[PDB]
RNA sequence: UCCCUGUUCGGCCGCCA
RNA sequence: AGUGGCGGCCGAACAGGGAC
């Protein structure tokens, strides 16, 4: 019997009509089963025609659950209430979190199953459930709480969380808690040890105010950045030269220090490829003052809250993946590389579901935003197993793109 | 009365009200069966008559079939659909025949009237007002208005089978060892009870369905296999397409290729292996419906083996799911493949096609996972689970490959069978310089006006080539002048391109491509024996890349 | 200007009610 | 001279990223 927040969908823009994609019959018989008592308890009610609007729907099964999960694809539901979420009932972003020598995730989905729905809202967030060749037609329900998966449910119960955690913030002043949909991040500067009791501690808090949690450890302070590294060599081949003076030209768009003028005095000839040659004096110097700028960041690039994160990933081979996070073309905010994960040297899409979530929850934890990016596979290729292999339970915006190795700059 | 079966709430566009466009002018042969329908619709109660109170009217007609005295009732209900709501169809495709799991006793019942017997919402039975008169000029005539779902709205199929789907659906909780699909208005009614105890459940949900308004005739055609059904025959133990009458043309239109085409990729679904890559090949650039074409001999090489393919009848087996998928790929050259899914050898369950040369260029590898793609995506649609495997493609080569490719790439579980032509790469540039041969320095450039421009190389041994080119592109004097290299070197080889369309296209080891210029490039690619290729960038000064491009500007 | 990708709307033939 | 759907063909706008 509580009060319900209106909510409106943004200025001119119908609601989502996504269609729903074709499932293995694993996860169809798991949905039938989480919706049947989602149902029984209320959650959710059957509609029927009169309803225009759906929004893709699927299985996960999260890391050594054996217990199925069930996750909406909320992306064009998402992206058309942006003024609620981000102009009214937004959430602050803790610029400090990041520092944190450790940081644990914790599932508050369950949170969401009570709240209720402004009645208006609820025909936009109808989902379909498929069934095998097209027999039963589509079993369509309609969310009558607040659902799992979506960006206006952490603007509204942020009010009934922030009293639910107020005992535990002012019992434990120096630890940094971020809360990004259906997800929340606690972070302390304690010891693994004492940190893991202090999550059971914020674990029972909760559970008492009736939140049940369904563990996920970060350490923001260990992580690395990616060097553009330039060859070292004894000897020095022409086509060695013509290689290095490539990266240093491709560079000099990020870098503006970068120099090629004296090392390709070096390559006067029309000569043959495999021939060495002696580097002179300045072009030795050339090369150290370039080797040198490449130790610092780049200048005059930090981050633009209007603008969208963008993140772009290369297949270095051997199960290595190379990537970069950035707004504005050669203006990175940030590089990183992922090494034989699972699924290594076994399977490639395993690997960059992996790595796109792993990139997910870098950017979450530095900007709070969800990165879009820009996948190197074809599309029938990622739509068809990704699924299989993805565990998260947000969902990036991602676009395929087909792109040789013109430079493969990143590593070599 | 009013109705039996719950109603469906409608409603308009937002801000838009109701139809408003006065009649067409139609013959006295047709006129004088509608005014006798209205009151066969009236007095089974699908409509009622109106006063002029309802400002709204949508025009009517009716067509007539040959050999045949039934008319056809037709509504223009244009301007209502135009500001008819949005509605989420129900039907996300149609069921196909090898999905259908075996069970002893398969009965077809049809719907009668089938939208003619769900009642429109009472507040949007006012849109669907209609005059009808009875002569094409005395008659003033008379108003009237729907009662139930029409023929030619817009949510009248999609309201149907969603409404149909509350009504068989406590029945399915009374019998689930029976099951009942659902398409448009046949229902498929399968169980493992005798065929005694089959006539007894039909009967129990005639009525069920008796109960809530819906009559199926004891007219249809009883259990007798093959029931006719979307253009198949489907049998007791099997079932196969409806069989196909090929046109026996001495001349051959494009309507004749046309609906050939159609009938040859419908038959592909059970007769495994059509070709129809050089008979669409023919109608490409076509402008004319109706004018002629001739076949070439590759295309005439294509009607003779195919209509051999369907001369002996083919059939295919049901799903039984304990037995796993195993899917089949052979190759049939051109850029075309064809596959069988079965789960007992030699009973096949489907077979099918894929031939899209997508992308400009691919390579055998390429289309070899993009056949993969779709096997997989038509299997899990029709049965649910990824199929196992056979793959004309040795277990290293396709090692070698996804290890290489730029792009992740990724096959379920398949294993390695030996049916020739096994697919392979044809050639692998080579990673490091070769020493010894000639280096190639090419670079192209032209005129975006006057379509001229240049191609050529310089190299170490100081030979040089510039050739002027016509009617050509930026990109296609890039692709040119790699060409001029390959022609006019040894068997080892080195080029240096500033052309990263070029670089890029070479590095993915392509030998088909549509552009018959990156054909020529393939062939010298796999006649050479060492062949190694670097990008450098333009316009660096570097190494002769600087000369070469002032011959080609 | 160039290429590929993706999406989103349109013309005719063949089939269904 | 209606609508929806399925197969075939042809294009039309919109947007993406790269190549000059
Ligand atoms: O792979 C993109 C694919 O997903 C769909 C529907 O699921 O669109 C979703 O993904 C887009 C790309 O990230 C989002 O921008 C969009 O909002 C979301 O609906 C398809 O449209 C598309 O083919
Ligand atoms: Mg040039």
């Amino acid at each position: 019997p509580i009060e319900t927040v209106p909510v409106k969908l943004k200025p001119g823009m119908d609601g989502p009509k996504v269609k729903q994609w074709p499932l293995t019959e694993e996860k169809i018989k798991a949905l039938v089963e989480i919706c049947t008592e989602m149902e029984k308890e209320g959650k959710i009610s059957k509609i029927g025609p009169e309803n225009p609007y759906n929004t893709p729907v699927f299985a996960i099964k999260k890391k050594d659950s054996t217990k199925w999960r069930k996750l909406v694809d909320f992306r064009e539901l998402n992206k058309r209430t942006q003024d609620f979420w981000e102009v009214q009932l937004g959430i602050p972003h803790p610029a400090g979190l990041k520092k944190k020598k450790s940081v644990t995730v914790l599932d508050v989905g369950d949170a969401y199953f009570s709240v209720p729905l402004d009645e208006d809202f609820r025909k936009y967030t109808a989902f379909t459930i498929p069934s095998i060749n097209n027999e039963t037609p589509g079993i369509r329900y309609q969310y009558n709480v607040l659902p799992q998966g979506w960006k206006g449910s952490p603007a509204i119960f942020q009010s009934s969380m922030t009293k639910i955690l107020e005992p535990f913030k002012k019992q434990n002043p120096d630890i940094v808690i971020y809360q990004y949909m259906d997800d929340l991040y606690v972070g302390s500067d304690l010891e693994i040890g004492q940190h893991r009791t202090k999550i059971e501690e914020l674990r029972q808090h909760l559970l008492r105010w009736g939140l049940t949690t369904p563990g996920y450890e970060l350490h923001p302070d260990k992580w690395t950045v990616q060097p553009i590294v330039l060859p070292e060599k004894d000897s020095w081949t022409v086509n060695d030269i013509q290689k290095l003076v490539g990266k240093l030209n491709w560079a000099s768009q990020i870098y503006p220090g970068i120099k090629v003028r004296q090392l390709s005095k070096l390559l006067r000839g029309t000569k043959a490829l495999t021939e060495v040659i002696p580097l002179t004096e300045e072009a030795e110097l050339e090369l150290a003052e370039n080797r040198e700028i490449l130790k610092e960041p780049v200048h005059g690039v930090y981050y633009d809250p209007s603008k969208d994160l963008i993140a772009e990933i290369q297949k270095q081979g051997q199960g290595q993946w190379t990537y970069q996070i950035y707004q504005e073309p050669f203006k990175n905010l940030k590089t990183g590389k992922y090494a034989r994960m699972r699924g290594a040297h076994t399977n490639d899409v395993k690997q960059l579901t992996e790595a796109v979530q792993k990139i997910t929850t870098e950017s979450i934890v530095i900007w709070g935003k969800t990165p879009k990016f820009k996948l190197p596979i074809q599309k029938e290729t990622w739509e068809t197993w990704w699924t299989e292999y993805w565990q998260a339970t947000w969902i990036p915006e991602w676009e395929f793109v087909n792109t040789p190795p013109l430079v493969k700059l990143w590593y070599q | 009365p009013i109705s039996p079966i719950e109603t469906v709430p409608v409603k308009l566009k937002p801000g838009m009200d109701g139809p408003k466009v006065k009649q067409w002018p139609l013959t006295e042969e047709k006129i004088k069966a509608l005014v006798e329908i209205c009151t066969e619709m009236e007095k089974e109660g699908k409509i009622s008559k109106i006063g002029p109170e309802n400002p709204y009217n949508t025009p009517v007609f009716a067509i007539k079939k040959k050999d045949s005295t039934k008319w056809r009732k037709l509504v223009d209900f244009r301007e209502l659909n135009k500001r008819t709501q949005d509605f989420w169809e129900v039907q996300l495709g149609i069921p196909h025949p090898a999905g259908l799991k075996k069970k002893k006793s398969v009965t077809v019942l049809d719907v009668g009237d089938a939208y003619f017997s769900v009642p429109l919402d009472e507040d949007f039975r006012k849109y669907t007002a209609f005059t009808i008169p009875s002569i094409n000029n005395e008659t003033p005539g008379i108003r009237y208005q729907y009662n139930v779902l029409p023929q030619g709205w817009k949510g009248s199929p999609a309201i149907f089978q969603s409404s149909m789907t509350k009504i068989l659906e406590p029945f399915k909780k009374q019998n689930p060892d029976i099951v009942i699909y659902q398409y448009m208005d046949d229902l498929y009614v399968g169980s493992d009870l005798e065929i005694g105890q089959h006539r007894t459940k039909i009967e129990e949900l005639r009525q069920h369905l008796l109960r809530w308004g819906l009559t199926t005739p004891d007219k249809k055609h009883q259990k007798e296999p093959p029931f006719l059904w979307m253009g198949y025959e489907l049998h007791p133990d099997k079932w196969t397409v409806q069989p196909i009458v090929l046109p026996e043309k001495d001349s051959w239109t494009v309507n004749d290729i046309c609906k050939l085409v159609g009938k040859l990729n419908w038959a592909s679904q059970i007769y495994p292996g059509i070709k129809v890559r050089q008979l669409s090949k023919l109608l490409r650039g076509t402008k004319a419906l109706t004018e002629v074409i001739p076949l070439t001999e590759e295309a005439e090489l294509e009607l003779a083996e195919n209509r051999e393919i369907l001369k002996e009848p083919v059939h295919g087996v049901y799903y039984d799911p304990s037995k796993d998928l195993i899917a089949e790929i052979q190759k049939q050259g051109q850029g075309q493949w064809t596959y069988q899914i079965y789960q007992e050898p030699f009973k096949n369950l489907k077979t099918g096609k894929y031939a899209r040369m997508r992308g400009a260029h691919t390579n055998d590898v390429k289309q070899l996972t993009e056949a993969v793609q779709k096997i997989t995506t038509e299997s899990i649609v029709i049965w649910g689970k990824t199929p196992k495997f056979k793959l004309p493609i040795q277990k290293e080569t396709w090692e070698t490959w996804w290890t290489e490719y730029w792009q992740a790439t990724w096959i379920p579980e398949w294993e390695f069978v030996n049916t020739p032509p096994l697919v392979k790469l044809w050639y692998q540039l080579e990673k490091e310089p070769i020493v010894g041969a000639e280096t190639f320095y090419v670079d192209g450039a032209a005129n975006r006006e006057t379509k001229l421009g240049k191609a050529g190389y310089v190299t170490n041994k100081g030979r040089q080539k510039v050739v002027p080119l016509t009617n050509t592109t930026n990109q296609k004097t890039e692709l040119q002048a790699i060409y001029l290299a390959l022609q006019d070197s040894g068997l080892e080889v080195n080029i240096v391109t500033n052309s990263q369309y070029a670089l890029g296209i070479i590095q993915a080891q392509p030998d088909k491509s549509e552009s018959e210029l990156v054909n020529q490039i393939i062939e010298q690619l796999i006649k050479k024996e060492k062949v190694y290729l670097a990008w450098v960038p333009a316009h660096k000064g570097i190494g002769g890349n600087e000369q070469v491009d002032k011959l080609v500007s």
